[PDB]
RNA sequence: GUAACGGGGCUAAACCAUGCACCGAAGCUGCGGCAGCGACGCUUAUGCGUUGUUGGGUAGGGGAGCGUUCUGUAAGCCUGCGAAGGUGUGCUGUGAGGCAUGCUGGAGGUAUCAGAAGUGCGAAUGCUGACAUAAGUAACGAUAAAGCGGGUGAAAAGCCC
RNA sequence: CCCGGCGAGGGGAGUGAAAAAGAACCUGAAACCGUGUACGUACAAGCAGUGGGAGCACGCUUAGGCGUGUGACUGCGUACC
């Protein structure tokens, strides 16, 4: 019971160089190069999803602030200001409002004003 | 009309016919010849044949008129490596590698 | 041809010291 | 669905005049950065410039507290042997006055392509004005 | 392997990695870490395992329809064709035949007929009963596999 | 006197890149005979200058 | 080479003392998903189902699976209306993978259910074969020594005269 | 029958089911070497990835911010055994 391998071996290399493609020199041609070129891919895709989380809340954060310091209230009593209003409306929201919509966004700065003083 | 010529197994590695081929693509073949005719290479000697070679495909078979012909693909690949070997010092020998190419021209009146 | 094949090839072997040289040397 | 993102090719970038004559030296290098940077536009996207562009006059006239004015050292290397140059606060003053707030505000700036792309709207005059006059600036008060 | 134990190349000092038989089974030629032997691929079965195992496959084949009893079975002369032409009539065409005594020209009548096979009550076997369709027995074959099991 | 990694493809392309030939150009006419020629060199059917210089 | 706040910078943007406000992890909460265990005990070989709780892993211990080569059901079926291989697409599996086909290719091909193993490589300065690199880089092997005119010859520094 | 040194190599015709089955002849992988179109790059510094992510080019997204290619800027990021 003789086994030849080339039939196997080639498909299970030919998918790592699928998942290298776009990959500079040696890395998306070279097996032994791609191979730990698609490992440490996926090493950095699974760290990232939890980052990518981070980095668009810091950037609406980022946008509240400029909103709310544009009606003459920091993003700190601004937020402040909402909760003891009881306004649950969150970030993602509040960003997308403070673009395109700057007056909705004022008619809540003052609800979370009038709560605040 | 697209006509081919080449020679294969030129005694030349491609790295060097492939600095006389980039003289004359894209250009017509009366413009070429002449440029191949005064280029002081090897090369230009052994490829002028091969555009000579295909202008005469180009009347004989069909296509005609020098006049239209232009240069319109050329592309030299690499032909098979003869092996042999050359005596170094202390008994050591090292492959000599005799390379060749394939040159290919091609040559259309569109 | 054009038999092509005029080498052996046989590529020889090259043994085994010429040079010995140091020194750490002790 | 996805988040606004300021595009290079429809952006305003606004133009303005301002006074650096009293101010003290980083605290007003401060506004400039953050300003450069657009962020005081809530359109503000960290990848792309959302900022203005700044005049800034009487740079010779920042001021600075405490012993700064002559204890306050700038160095440099001029990737030379010896290479260590060395100059005061006043020293640059009088050499070159423009430098000291050109100096504050890029190390305030982010490092990098875009980075340096922010400073070069930074427009520091030594005088009492500016060739800018077509660009129409209005006045700030920072 | 057929060659000689001369050490291809020393314990040091050359930049190859150090060898010492040109058959080491890293080796080209000479491989075969593991060689195999001619070996034995028998294996026992108790006498009562293997008259249990035959009884429950037969019962089976009661259950299924597909063992088919009669007085007598079989032929004339020796002509498959002569068989052939009776099965046909059965509406057999998948068939083991098991008979009283091995009986010849029943025998000789079905070798060449691939879907058919002939046995004496003595010579049965466990796959044999399985690998046709239907299994044909006589009375007397009946009464003779009957003692065998008991 | 030696690499220690491989240097690219790339790079040997880099390096190539004054490698490429120049074109004469400069070929003239003799003004008796009609051939081309290379400038300030006689012609094939050794004319120069629209005089028989040589003969041959 | 400042260089013993990380940097700009700070009379306070430094300590000390009280106070309120916010950011902040893969922490905890939410919604959506996959799994392993016990206790109710419907069912009541069981298959389920409600609840309770656990799912960082080196050596190693246990429990599941994929895939190739081969023997059996295997004169069982798909085949020239195009097999395997190749090279391409399309979907779905939690993964080994799997299914769906476009073009070369031009003979073979094999559900399921069994069984046996030359059973699954990237590292052993592992063995053989192709092909890179440095690189069109170093060298062309007495520092005795050549220069013209003819010749033949597609073409002469090396070949005759 | 041509180009071609009465050359090697071609290009035609013809044989051939098919010569990209034509004597380094079944099929014919990658490394490696080539030509052709698309996008990117000469002020921008680093296990070259991944998270965002402007612009351009295709396939209409075949009316609806859909598939692919490329992908400036920026955030996180010291290969394996």
């Amino acid at each position: 019971a003789r086994v030849k391998r080339g039939v196997i071996a080639r498909a299970r290399h030919k998918k790592i160089l699928k998942q290298a493609k776009g990959y500079y020199g040696a890395r998306s041609r070279v097996y032994r190069v791609a191979f730990q070129a698609v490992i440490k891919a996926g090493q950095y895709a699974y760290r990232d999803r939890r980052q990518r989380k981070r980095q668009f809340r810091q950037l609406w954060i980022a946008r509240i602030n400029a909103a709310a310091r544009q009606n003459g209230i920091s993003y700190s009593k601004f937020i402040n200001g909402l909760k003891k209003a009881s306004v649950e409306i969150d970030r993602k929201i509040l960003a997308d409002i403070a673009v395109f919509d700057k007056v909705a966004f004022t008619a809540l700065v003052e609800k979370a004003k009038a709560a605040l003083a | 009309m697209e006509t081919i010529a080449k020679h294969r197994h030129a005694r030349s590695s491609a790295q060097k016919v492939r600095l006389v081929a980039d003289l004359i693509r894209g250009k017509k073949v009366s413009q070429a010849l002449d440029i191949l005719t005064y280029t002081n290479k090897k090369a230009a000697v052994l490829v002028k044949k091969v555009l000579e070679s295909a202008i005469a495909n180009a009347e004989h078979n069909d296509g005609a008129d020098i006049d239209d012909l232009k240069v319109t693909k050329i592309f030299v690949d690499e032909g098979p490596s003869m092996k042999r070997i050359m005596p170094r010092a202390k008994g050591r020998a090292d492959r000599i590698l005799k390379r060749t190419s394939h040159i290919t021209v091609v040559v259309s009146d569109r | 041809e054009q038999k092509l094949i005029s080498e052996e090839d046989l590529f020889s072997t090259p043994v085994w010291i010429s040079q010995a040289q140091g020194i750490r040397a002790g | 669905m996805k988040t606004f993102t300021a595009k290079p090719e429809t952006v305003k970038r606004d133009w303005y005049v301002v006074d650096a004559t009293g101010k003290t030296l980083g605290r007003l290098a401060t506004e400039l950065a953050r300003r450069l940077r657009g962020k005081h536009k809530a359109e503000y996207t960290p990848h792309v410039d959302t900022g203005d562009y700044i005049i800034v006059l009487n740079a010779d006239k920042v001021a600075v507290t405490g012993n700064k004015r002559t204890d306050k050292v700038y160095y440099h290397h001029t990737g030379h042997i010896g290479g260590i140059k060395q100059a005061t606060f006043e020293e640059m003053i009088a050499r070159r006055p423009e430098r000291v707030i050109e100096i504050a505000v890029k190390g305030m700036l982010p490092k990098g392509p875009l980075g340096r792309a922010m400073f070069r709207k930074l427009k520091v005059y030594a005088g009492n004005e500016h060739n800018h006059a077509a660009q129409q600036p209005q006045v700030l008060d920072i | 392997v057929t060659g000689s134990g001369k050490k291809p190349w020393r314990q040091k000092g050359t930049g190859r990695a150090r060898s010492g038989s040109i058959k080491s089974p890293i080796w080209r030629s000479g491989g075969v870490t593991f060689a195999a032997r001619p070996q034995d691929h028998s294996q026992k079965v108790n006498k009562k395992m293997y008259r249990g195992a035959l009884k429950s496959i037969l019962s089976e084949l009661v259950r299924q329809d597909r063992l088919i009893v009669v007085e007598k079975f079989s032929v004339e002369a020796p002509k498959t064709k002569l068989l052939a032409q009776k099965l046909k009539d059965m509406a057999l065409e998948d068939v083991l035949i098991i008979t009283g005594e091995l009986d010849e020209n029943l025998f000789l009548a079905a070798r060449n007929l691939h879907k058919v096979d002939v046995r004496d009550a003595t010579g049965i076997d466990p796959v044999s009963l399985i690998a046709f369709d239907k299994v044909v027995m006589t009375a007397d074959a009946v009464k003779q596999v009957e003692e065998m099991l008991a | 006197a030696v690499q220690q990694n491989k240097p690219t493809r790339s790079k040997r392309g880099m390096r190539r890149s004054h490698d490429a030939l120049t074109a004469v150009t400069s070929l003239s006419v003799d003004k008796t005979s009609g051939e081309k020629h290379l400038r300030h060199h006689i012609t094939a059917d050794g004319y120069y200058r629209g005089r028989k210089v040589i003969a041959k």
